[PDB]
């Protein structure tokens, strides 16, 4: 059972996560903020 | 009375470096029993896709004959003067040690020595040992908390080779040469990386004087400078969910991203899950204990076992939670659980930060006894942390902590983060991804 | 444990519109149902805002109507608002009744006969509300689906007759046509509450028609 | 103290920070010596027939 | 009860003890399969007011002073048998697919130098594996079993000590058919060592063998307080452990060989369990 | 990208600052952008409409 690798998610992943061996902290308040910051624009233009 | 005072009172190790560059230490304690041990960094994080599984199979191959003393006469010198051998490897230590007396020293370290420095291996040896490990995985794979942590290492550091199992695959282990396992043994069986410590009734010198005899002449060098290195990782957070119906209980383990070793946040987070902690559902009490999930748990009948739990790697680990819950239930087990890591991040009051205090102390000085647990104790702390911790600086790192410090770190490392799910069982209830997530920042 | 799955309103919401599990492979067609609901609640409320402006007879109902489009504020947009919501309802309509009819969603039997009760009152809401504006063509066209009624021999002459109100197409059929192009909607609004009752109980629907129990 | 150098599809990675060069394997070894002596060889047949003094004509290059 | 049992050798150790003892012994730890919901809390009251007293209770005190101890003792503490031999044996046929054979005859009660033969006698046959994944050089039972059978098996001798009797034998796991040439090859292993075939040095080296578990069951202090209080229950009169074992190594191959002659002299009991198509009975041994 | 990192840190930490920060954004943008569409608008015609031939009357 030990043979459980994952398939790569090489086509899928952001251009910051392409990055296999460098670090994902610094890299996470401005991949957030940009999803949440669209999320705000919809709202914006809802309640508008 | 006067327990820092207590704290004083408790011996500190010598440390000393044999010319080779072999970090030994040693912790006098007033005990006749004595346990020696070697700590090696050369877990499974340090291989190749072809070297998987290497590293099980040599400390398999450890203890079956070496060049000197062939085939038995390792577990023969063992059984003649009672000792007691013992071993274990991670993806990130490997270690071997020696539970004995206090008069067996030199010829307990001479077997340590012959067990590291001269290795040797057979045909024999390799096709029977090859014949074990495939015994041994097919019948560790019904090892369900196994399967559970090794989805959860392969779902979180995908890519990297820390996703690697302790026992690498079968189609690496069923082919394994005796070249590579020379390679191995070659690359991480080195001196200066490497600790001899002993933790007993027993003077440093002794020690030192025996290390010069024998570890003088193991390594320091290695074939043209292929060095070894660390790589800081990353982790993906992610779910691998293991749809098994014909099984009686689910696994679930969640997990997020690992401090590191040398910030403070590794204690904070510790006190963070000495407050969640363990459940088992064999207790007494069970309608009053203090640790809220459990109370909520146990009156609504929701979980077989919970662990709520720390792991550390280098400059990454895995914070996270396991629980053992059955297949209508599993939903709701898992919302109480994200409750309380929440309830955690905003509202942390003050007597529940003093009730971690007091369990972590207890945990610590608990696991602090016995001569073994203290050797790895000392085993791991000359390898990560480079020094033996004394135990007045947890009581400073301790002290130093409080309810303000404890929600800002875990503001910083729970809420909104993105988690891993390795689920294995039972578990078409187990909530999809994105209401796990919207579960973990809360607008209320 | 949870007040999502205790109170009991909420018991009744979390398994219908928030726990419901649907099938995986949804493609564009199933977001048809919504439609409909969003255009008949629009339908219901710009109609109430209609009925607070509108003097119901046959010597002052153009003249009403021709105030509310003129005086009355962005009551213009209120009119062809609900006008043209009539018509992206009944475009919304025959897409979801096309498409019962076309994946093979029409073996949920009792859910399909609530389907056709639910079409039957939509024709009759947008048949009384289009007699009210009380035009030309509004006239005519009432006073030929009305015989069109009439032609049941025996019962349906007296029938036609007693759903006029009168001899011909007099004031009192024009309040009576208001009167249920106002209640009908309601009847349609719970029904529609029972047709996804009944569909909640059998189970949805994949495009490909698989029972798809397995990929929620 | 600085964000890792971004490469681009103009800015080299240069011989330093790869970080690729100390994650020394065996096989890196064993192709760097595979590589010096494809090297060696290819400078073999041409210094040979570079340093011919009867080799009136140009060495002709098969890789051009 | 379901949680503890989930192990198998907490139902062959109990049904070797429901076979050991024709009387109280033969009771277990845990509550019976069908008086669970059936028992009132006035046996409570009343087994406590007759064996909680305060003449049956040891109290130890570790990390503490003693005068703190012994006045809040004097506070508060001041508030106020003879079982048989039976024979027999018990077959549990459950289908595992592994055989579990424990079997036990009559030795010695604790605290005799009979009982420290019976010890030094164990550490022969066989006990824990010392070696992690290991191939046991020394334990002669694991010796002549592998001799015989090359299979997946596993033989540990055992010791039940009590205050007033004992129990002495050894516990077997194997395959379903393949269980009774492990069981008549170990025996007539301990026929030929209860000959009177066992030399010195390997005397000697079960000598160190008891003498090291011994030292190491006591080094943290919980098993120095499980040590120190069992004692104080059980003689009411402490023993450094140095001494203990001078007690010990004091004995030589003379009880040794006597004890083994009275177990192959001891008329046996035993309890089986598992997939037992192949299973030797009493009479085949 | 550090721009809407420390537009993370600063407006999308918390609940009822994110809502007060789509308050602020709606309303500015609303006034803004409503001046925008009738600049459009008028932009588009710039002869045909009320209000300049009935203030240059
Ligand atoms: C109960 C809620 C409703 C009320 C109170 C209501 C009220 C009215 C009123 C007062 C009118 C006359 C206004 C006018 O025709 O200019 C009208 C017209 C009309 N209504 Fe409704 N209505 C309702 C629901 C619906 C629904 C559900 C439909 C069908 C989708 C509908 C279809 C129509 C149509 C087709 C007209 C004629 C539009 C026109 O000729 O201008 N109404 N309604
Ligand atoms: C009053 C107008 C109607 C409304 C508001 C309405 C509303 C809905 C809604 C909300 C759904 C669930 C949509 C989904 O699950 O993707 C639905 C499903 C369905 N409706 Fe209706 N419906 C109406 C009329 C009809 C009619 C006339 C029929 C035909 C008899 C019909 C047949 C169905 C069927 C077969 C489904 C199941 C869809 C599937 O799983 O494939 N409905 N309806």
């Amino acid at each position: 059972h030990t043979d459980i690798k994952v398939p790569d998610f090489s086509d899928y992943r952001r251009p910051e996560v392409l990055d296999s061996t460098k670090s994902s902290k610094e890299s996470s308040e401005a991949r957030k903020g940009f999803s949440y910051l669209i999320t705000a624009t919809t709202t914006v233009g809802v309640a508008y | 009375a006067t327990y820092a005072q207590a704290l004083q009172s408790v011996p500190e190790t010598q440390v000393s470096q044999l010319d080779n560059g072999l970090r030994v230490a040693s912790e006098q304690s007033s005990q006749p029993t004595c346990t020696v041990g070697v700590w090696i960094d050369a877990g499974s994080r340090y291989e190749t896709e072809k070297n998987n599984g290497a590293g099980y199979f040599v400390e398999h191959l450890a203890f079956k004959g070496t060049k000197n003393r062939p085939g038995n006469a390792l577990e023969k010198e063992v059984e003649s003067m009672g000792a007691h051998l013992n071993a274990y490897s991670t993806r990130e230590h490997t270690a071997y040690y020696i539970k004995a007396l206090s008069k067996d020293l030199p010829k307990a370290v001479e077997l340590l020595a012959d067990i590291v420095q001269n290795c040797s291996l057979e045909d024999s040896q390799i096709e029977k040992e090859r014949d074990v490990i495939l015994q041994e995985l097919q019948e560790n794979d019904t090892s369900m908390r196994d399967v559970v942590f090794n989805y959860l290492h392969a779902t979180a550091f995908q890519g990297t080779p820390l996703a690697q199992s302790v026992e690498g695959p079968s189609e690496n282990v069923r082919k394994l040469s005796r070249a590579d396992l020379t390679e191995y043994l070659s690359r991480h069986y080195k001196a200066p990386r490497m600790v001899l410590a002993a933790a007993g009734g027993l003077e440093h010198r002794q020690l030192l004087d025996l290390a010069q005899k024998h570890f003088s002449g193991l390594s320091g060098t290695y074939d043209e400078d292929a060095v070894p290195t660390l790589t800081p990782c990353r982790f993906t957070g992610s779910e691998i969910r293991h749809r098994e119906d014909g099984l009686p209980l689910a696994h679930v383990a969640i997990a997020v991203e690992g401090p590191g070793w040398a910030n403070p946040d590794n204690v904070a987070l510790q006190v963070a899950n000495a407050i969640i902690g363990h459940y088992d559902c064999t207790y007494g009490g069970g309608m009053h204990l203090s640790s809220p999930l459990a109370s909520v748990a146990v009156t609504n009948k929701l979980c077989q076992s919970f662990q709520t739990f720390n792991i550390c790697y280098a400059d990454t680990g895995l914070l996270g939670a396991h629980f053992v819950c059955d297949h209508m239930s599993i939903d709701d087990m898992m919302f109480v659980l994200q409750g309380q890591w929440m309830r955690l991040c905003t509202s942390a009051t003050e007597s529940e930060v003093v009730r971690g205090k007091n369990l972590l102390r207890n945990a610590l000085v608990s696991h602090l006894d016995g001569t073994t647990p203290v050797c790895e104790d000392i085993g791991r702390s000359l390898l990560t942390y480079g020094r033996r911790i004394p135990l007045a600086e947890w009581e400073s790192r301790i002290a130093e902590v409080d309810a303000r410090v404890v929600r800002e770190v875990c503001s910083k490392y729970f809420y909104d983060q993105c988690p891993a799910v390795a689920g294995f069982g039972p578990i078409e209830q187990l909530p999809d991804y994105n209401r796990i997530r919207s579960g973990m920042f809360w607008l209320r | 444990i949870n007040i999502r799955k205790t109170h009991p309103l909420m018991k009744i919401v979390n398994n219908a519109f928030i726990d419901l599990p649907a099938p995986s492979n949804i493609s564009s067609w199933w977001n048809f149902g919504s439609l409909l609901g969003i255009c008949l609640i629009l339908q219901i409320l710009t109609g109430l805002f209609l009925a607070m402006h509108y003097t119901p007879d046959t010597t002052t109902a153009f003249s009403s109507v021709t105030h509310i489009c003129r005086d009355v504020n962005y009551g213009w947009i209120i009119r062809y608002m609900h006008a043209n919501g009539a018509s992206m309802f009944f475009i919304c309509l025959f897409m979801h009744v096309g498409r019962g009819l076309y994946y093979g969603s029409y073996t949920f039997l009792e859910t399909w006969n609530i389907g056709v009760i639910l079409l039957f009152a939509t024709m009759a809401t947008a048949f009384m509300g289009y007699v009210l504006p009380w035009g030309q063509m509004s006239f005519w066209g009432a006073t030929v689906i009305t015989n069109l009624l009439s032609a049941i021999p025996y019962i349906g002459t007296n029938l036609v007759e007693w759903i006029w109100g009168g001899f011909s197409v007099d004031k009192a059929t024009l309040t009576r046509f208001f009167a249920f192009h106002f209640i009908f909607p309601f009847i349609i609004a719970a029904l529609a509450m029972v047709h996804l009752l009944f569909l909640h109980e059998t189970g949805s629907n994949n495009p490909t028609g698989i029972p798809s129990d397995t990929d929620k | 103290s600085f964000p890792k150098y971004e490469p681009s599809r103009l800015a080299s990675l240069p011989t330093t920070l790869d970080p690729a060069e100390y994650d020394i394997s065996s096989e890196t070894r064993k192709a760097q010596a595979e590589r010096l002596a494809i090297r060696s060889r290819l400078k073999r047949e041409y210094q040979l027939q570079y340093n011919d003094p009867s080799r009136r004509g140009v060495v002709e290059d098969p890789a051009l | 009860k379901a949680v503890a049992f989930q192990n198998p050798q907490a139902h062959v150790i109990e049904n070797l003890h429901a076979a050991a003892y024709r009387n109280a012994l033969a009771n277990s730890l845990y509550c019976p399969d069908y008086r669970i919901g059936k028992v009132t809390p006035d046996e409570l009251h009343d087994y406590v007011q007759n064996h909680f007293t305060s003449a049956r209770m040891a109290l130890i005190g570790l990390g503490v002073s003693h005068p703190v101890l012994k006045q809040v003792a004097e506070q508060f503490l001041n508030i106020r048998a003879k079982a048989k031999y039976r024979g027999g044996e018990i077959r549990e046929q459950n289908g595992d697919s592994l055989v579990h054979a424990a079997l036990v005859a009559e030795s010695a009660a604790i605290g005799s130098a009979e009982a420290n033969a019976f010890s030094v006698l164990q550490h022969v046959l066989g006990a824990g594996p010392h070696v992690k994944r290991g191939s046991n050089a020394t334990s002669s039972l694991y010796q002549a079993v592998a001799k015989g059978v090359h299979q997946p098996f596993d033989v540990s001798a055992f010791n039940a000590s009590y205050s007033d009797s004992g129990l002495f034998g050894f516990y077997t796991i194997s395959q379903a058919a393949s269980a009774g040439d492990v069981i008549k090859a170990a025996y007539n292993q301990v026929k030929t060592i209860a000959q009177g075939n066992l030399s010195n040095p390997d005397v000697q080296a079960a000598k160190n063998k008891l003498k090291a578990g011994y030292l190491m069951s006591v080094e943290s202090s919980e098993g120095f307080l499980d040590e120190v209080g069992c004692q104080a229950l059980a003689a009411g009169s402490y023993t450094p452990p140095s001494t203990v074992l001078q007690q010990i190594d004091a004995v030589a191959d003379a009880d040794v060989i006597n004890a083994a002659k009275k177990f192959v002299s001891g008329r046996k009991s035993m309890a089986a369990s598992g997939n037992l198509g192949h299973t030797p009975f009493i009479d085949e041994l | 990208p550090t721009l809407t990192a420390r537009l993370y840190s600063l407006l999308f930490r918390r609940t009822s600052t994110f809502a007060l920060t789509i308050v602020v954004g709606a309303l500015f943008f609303e006034r803004a952008f409503d001046q925008g569409a009738d600049a459009i608008y008028e932009h588009i015609n710039e002869g045909k409409l009320w209000k300049h031939i009935k203030h240059k009357y």
